[PDB]
């Protein structure tokens, strides 16, 4: 379960403005400004299909890209494992 | 002698093979016989009911406890004979009944805990002995580790006994918090009628009693007795009961309790009714033991209960051993071996035993009618003495419940006899294998005791009147 | 008196209402013994008495042996079955 | 003539090798009247092998 | 500055409640064992507080040092499946859980007093208001501590229970070998 | 505030100093295979445990009783003078009874690891 | 067996009351045992301090409401 918060603008923008004082990259205030600016595609501009290219889209590649962070907690429904497990040796004498 | 036996058998079994455990059991059986023969003159110490305090004031020795110890030795002798002597010299009976290497040691340690329970005078000794009994009897339930049922019973028994031991320890430490003592000798008339103390004491009594199957906590022990091997069931269904009920009878803890009366009535009704639809033998006998435990719960409300308890526990021990031995003897004639551990499970597998062995069915009839309490047998005199005491002490509703339970239990006691005296096709005509001499003699001796022990009742009362009064 | 009764009662409830584990059963037994020992030792201090501390150290020893035996029994159960499941002891 | 009857006249099963089968596992009868063994030599022939 | 350390018994009671809840609640039983260790630490603290640090150290070296170690030893070696604490599975327990909590706590607090009327038996248990006076005597000439006296009584006045605990420990050796080992012949 | 108390609290609530220094100073930009674990290696959804020899668990189960024995000897060594020549005999009996179990442990060979693939020691006999 | 022993190896806090009560029990029979009621009350009072607690409750209440 990915955690998200959704707290207001005047607070997050100030928190970001504060975290620019550390040396490493952080979420910038202009990024939370861009959080209100959705993509407006220019129709006069060329596209992929002018290059004979057909993109992938995100849901088919999300598996490939996110499976390193998949935990894979345990196996599914270990019931129906009892009587087969009964036939193996578990402590060697 | 027990500790000498334990410290000897540990070494001698460590330095011996698995081919020698049967002979080891024979040796220690003869050891116990010699002890019970040569050292039993110590009864003269308890003339006129002289009581002794030993190990500071941690143990108590009187005629009651000496008798219970002789009884426990007799029981251990019989149970060891069942392991040390082969019924038949066949491959089957060398597959079904084999002693495991450590079984005799655990039996002797459990006997030690039993006796240190009955001889206890301080609660620290009681708790140490309760744990020495219960750990050993967990391991006895578990030693046949190639059985799924036995391992399962081991673990259930561990957890339930653990919880009830928590209860016993809470009771003991609360008694200490109130009185600053671990000794029941610290109580008198004044302390009982000046302090309200019945919650602690009945908590102790119930923590001890639910460890032997007192309702509503009976199903778990009945499952344990069902699921264990037959030659383990015969031990674990009897010796803890003797130990704990003897402690609770010697310690006058529940003299007119309403809770113990209620739970005893419940034990009687459950142990009589629940055994009516049982199709298996060991569950039937477990419910029989439950109702007998109820009969013996009733005399925890008396304050003069030694004769009744000793008579009833002796006769119940003899009957229990006899009936389990008859079920063990009947395996040669059953037509279907169920398991390596419980070769006989269902009562209808005894169908037609009178046509294969008729005198075995005579033994069964004697034991069944002693359980029912039919005169001139021994269970009748047991029930009579119990009724005498409880009616002398004013328990009039419990008496009618006792009669009704005696009647309802007869049905499932008679189930066995009825199916045994039924007709069967494919009877036995010849067999060149003969059952053991020793075990046959032991069973015959128990049956003859049940049948002809009433001759000596006058003598027993005259001895009791000198050693217990 | 309070800490011990609380630990005892909560361990008993976590034993009784355990639909999860067997390890929780073991843990609840051990914590129950702990609670009893704490009540016992508080009374030992208030009365200035040694019998309570003696009973407590005896309980320590006996609980250790109990744990050893219980976890041998579990190992036998696992010898035969190979998996100790949510249910079935 | 034989059908097995109980102590109270009730129906009892005649226990065979018939119903130590995988069919008659996974049924929820009480501990008294189950009849599946779990230690039978029919079921436990391949156990820790 | 004086009363900064007054409520250190109440804090241990609170932390014990918390650690028991975490034992019942933890997903992986390894975490339940670790919270049991934390509860042993809290109990050892409380025992130091009431003046029994010897028992605190004995607890640390026995319970945490051996028993918890063996618990971790077995869960590292055995497959112990677990069902997570759920609302579709455990919420049915709330009525009986609450009834039993109230009844068991109130009876456990009532059982310690000898007063006849039932309500007063709880009210005396909560009567922890008045402080104890600690006066000094000069009669104890030796350096006898709690461990010395435990040894004295256990080896003289109570030698029998020690020589019975010996057989209990013999069981602790002989049982597990009988149950875990398979003897060849 | 004693120096004992100061030290035993200070060690835990300061021990994370270099932890924080390392978390703030050091790089952290993981890969998949930097989050990986080995040169080769894999395992399907076969099981969660491996079969182990009995001695591996028996050493731990037997640590408990022998540890309790040696810890129960502490009251004796702190009471040795007061229990003069009586407790001495008692603890000797204690040690002997507990040596009997150790004898059992040795004679059973409970901590020994046994080998399955034995070397063949049987003669070569040819039916003529 | 370990009764009447302190944490320091000697007599406990409430030894004397217990010893008085036991002297009076040794004097008496089960029919004259009610003479030992005040001694047992003293022993239990030393143990649990109920009466002293009630006394101090009265003192505190006079310090409590008769002033404020
Ligand atoms: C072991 C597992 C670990 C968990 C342990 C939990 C803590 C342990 C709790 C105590 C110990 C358990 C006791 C077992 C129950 C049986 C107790 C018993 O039978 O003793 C009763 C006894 C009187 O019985 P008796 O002596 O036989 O008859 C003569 C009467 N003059 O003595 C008495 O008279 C009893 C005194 C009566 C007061 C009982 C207190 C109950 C108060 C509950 C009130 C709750 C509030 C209302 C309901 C709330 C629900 C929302
Ligand atoms: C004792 C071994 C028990 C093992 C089971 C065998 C039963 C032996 C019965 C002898 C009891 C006794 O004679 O004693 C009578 C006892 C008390 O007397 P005592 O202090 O124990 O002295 C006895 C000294 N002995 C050990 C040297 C003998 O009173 C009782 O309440 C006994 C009630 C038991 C009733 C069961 C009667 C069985 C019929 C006996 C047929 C011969
Ligand atoms: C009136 C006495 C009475 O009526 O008792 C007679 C009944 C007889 O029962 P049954 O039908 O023959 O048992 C059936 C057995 N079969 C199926 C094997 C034949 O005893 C009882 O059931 C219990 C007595 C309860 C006492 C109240």
């Amino acid at each position: 379960e990915v955690r998200h918060i959704e707290l207001p603008k005047a607070l997050y923008q100030a928190y970001t403005k504060a975290t620019q004082a550390i040396w490493w990259p952080t979420y910038s205030p202009d990024q939370v400004e861009r959080q209100f600016l959705s993509q407006k595609i220019d129709p006069s501009a060329k596209t992929f299909n002018d290059l004979d290219l057909t993109p992938m889209e995100l849901p088919d590649l999300m598996f490939k890209l996110i499976r390193p962070y998949r935990v894979n907690t345990f196996q599914h429904d270990v019931s129906q494992l009892e009587n087969k497990e009964k036939t193996f040796v578990h402590i060697l004498d | 002698m027990l500790i000498l036996a334990i410290i000897s058998l540990i070494t001698f079994v460590s330095m011996s093979k698995l081919s020698d455990n049967r002979a080891i059991i024979r040796l220690i059986n003869i050891y116990l016989i010699l002890v019970l023969v040569l050292d039993s003159f110590l009864y003269l110490l308890f003339l006129n009911n002289q009581t002794y305090t030993v190990m500071g004031e941690l143990l108590i020795f009187n005629s009651f406890t000496f008798y219970i110890d002789m009884l426990i030795y007799f029981i251990m002798i019989v149970i060891s004979s069942l392991y040390g002597y082969n019924l038949y010299n066949n491959n089957l009976y060398k597959t079904l009944f084999e002693p495991k290497k450590e079984l005799i040691i655990l039996f002797l340690i459990n006997i030690l805990g039993a006796l240190l329970i009955v001889h206890s005078n301080d609660f620290i000794t009681l708790f140490v002995a309760i744990e020495l009994q219960s750990y050993s009897i967990y391991l006895i339930t578990a030693i046949y580790n190639s059985s799924y049922k036995a391992s399962k019973a081991s673990m259930l028994y561990f957890f339930m006994g653990g919880i009830l031991s928590i209860l016993i320890a809470y009771s003991i430490n609360t008694y200490y918090s109130v009185l600053n003592s671990y000794t029941l000798h610290s109580l008198d008339s004044l302390i009982i009628n000046t302090l309200d103390l019945n919650l602690i004491l009945i908590a102790l009594s119930l923590g001890l009693l639910f460890k032997i199957g007192i309702a509503p906590l009976h199903k778990w022990l009945i499952s344990i007795y069902e699921n264990t091997p037959i030659l383990i069931t015969i031990y674990i269904s009897l010796i803890p009961k003797i130990s704990i009920l003897s402690y609770l009878v010697l310690s006058n803890i529940s003299i007119n309790s309403l809770v113990i009366s209620i739970l005893a009535i419940l034990t009687l009704l459950v142990g009589s009714v629940g055994g009516l639809l049982q199709i298996k033998i060991k569950r039937l006998l477990a419910f029989s033991g439950l109702t007998n435990a109820g009969y013996m719960m009733l005399l925890l409300l008396l304050n003069n209960n030694e004769f009744s308890y000793l008579y009833y526990i002796t006769q119940y021990s003899i009957s229990h051993l006899a009936i389990f031995m008859i079920i063990i003897f009947s395996i040669y004639y059953i037509n279907y071996i169920n398991n390596q551990y419980n070769p006989i499970i269902y009562v209808n597998q005894l169908k037609g035993l009178i046509h294969d062995n008729a005198y075995l069915v005579l033994s069964m009839a004697i034991v069944v009618f002693s359980f029912i309490g039919i005169p001139p047998l021994l269970g009748f005199f047991g029930k009579l003495n119990i009724l005498m005491s409880i009616l002398n002490n004013g328990y009039y509703f419990i008496s009618i419940v006792l009669i009704v339970a005696s009647l309802i239990s007869a049905l499932y006691y008679l189930y066995l006899l009825n199916v045994s005296i039924q007709d069967k096709n494919n009877i036995l005509i010849n067999s060149n294998e003969t059952v053991s001499s020793v075990l046959s003699y032991i069973l015959s001796s128990l049956i003859i005791l049940i049948t002809f022990g009433f001759i000596y009742n006058s003598l027993i009362i005259d001895i009791f009147n000198v050693y217990f009064n | 008196m309070f800490i011990g009764t609380i630990i005892l009662v909560l361990s008993f409830l976590g034993f009784v209402f355990n639909r999860r584990n067997i390890i929780l059963a073991f843990i609840c037994l051990e914590t129950m013994l702990l609670g009893i020992n704490l009540i016992l030792l508080r009374n030992s201090v208030l009365f200035d008495d040694i019998s309570g501390s003696l009973f407590a150290i005896v309980i320590i020893i006996l609980a250790g042996v109990e744990s050893a035996i219980g976890l041998s029994l579990l190992v036998s159960y696992y010898r035969l079955r190979g998996v100790i499941n949510s249910y079935g002891i | 003539d034989p059908i097995p009857s109980g102590a109270l006249g009730q129906k009892v099963p005649h226990v065979d090798e018939s119903h130590q089968d995988l069919l008659f596992r996974t049924s929820h009868m009480v501990e008294d009247l189950e009849t599946y063994d779990e230690d039978s030599p029919i079921n436990t022939s391949d156990a820790n092998t | 500055m004086m009363y900064l350390t007054y409520y250190f018994i109440e804090i241990t009671i609170f932390l014990a409640i918390l650690c028991t809840i975490f034992i019942i609640s933890a997903k992986n039983p390894m975490v339940s064992i670790l919270y049991m260790i934390a509860l042993f630490v809290i109990a050892a603290m409380y025992l130091y507080l009431i003046g029994l640090g010897i028992f605190s150290l004995l607890y640390i070296m026995i319970y945490i040092g051996a028993i918890a170690v063996l618990f971790l030893f077995i869960i590292t070696l055995l497959d112990i499946n677990s069902t997570e604490l759920s609302v579709k599975s455990n919420i049915r327990d709330l009525p009986l859980v609450l009834i039993s909590l109230i009844v068991l706590t109130i009876s456990g607090l009532m059982i310690y007093s000898n007063d006849s009327i039932l309500i007063n038996k709880l009210l005396e248990a909560f009567g922890n208001d008045y402080n104890t006076i600690i006066t000094q005597d000069w009669f104890n000439i030796e350096n006898t501590t709690l461990l010395t006296t435990i040894g004295n009584v256990l080896l003289t006045n109570n030698a029998f229970i020690l020589l019975v605990l010996a057989i209990v420990l013999l069981l602790g050796i002989i049982g597990p070998i009988s149950i875990t080992m398979k003897h060849k012949e | 505030m004693n120096t004992f108390i100061i030290f035993i609290i200070l060690i835990p609530i300061v021990g994370f100093a270099l932890l924080a220094v390392n978390i703030l100073l050091a790089v952290y930009k993981p890969y998949n295979e930097k989050l990986g674990a080995f040169e080769c290696g894999l395992t399907s959804f076969n099981q969660t445990r491996l079969a182990f020899n009995a001695a591996f668990i028996l050493v731990a189960i037997l640590f408990l009783p022998f540890d309790l024995e040696i810890s129960t000897l502490l009251p004796y060594v702190m009471s040795i003078y007061l229990v003069s020549n009586y407790g001495f005999t008692i603890v000797l009996l204690f040690l002997l009874i507990l040596i009997i179990g150790f004898v059992y442990e040795i004679n059973t060979n409970a901590l020994k690891i046994n080998k399955h693939n034995k070397p063949n020691t049987d003669s070569l006999i040819y039916k003529l | 067996t370990a009764a009447g022993i302190s944490l320091t190896g000697g007599r406990n806090r409430c030894f004397s009351e217990w010893q008085s009560f036991m002297h009076c029990t040794a004097k008496t029979d089960a029919k004259s045992r009610a003479q030992c009621l005040p001694n047992f009350e003293d022993y239990m009072e030393c143990l649990h301090h109920t009466k002293e607690k009630a006394r101090l409750r009265e003192i505190e209440s006079v310090l409590k409401q008769k002033k404020e």
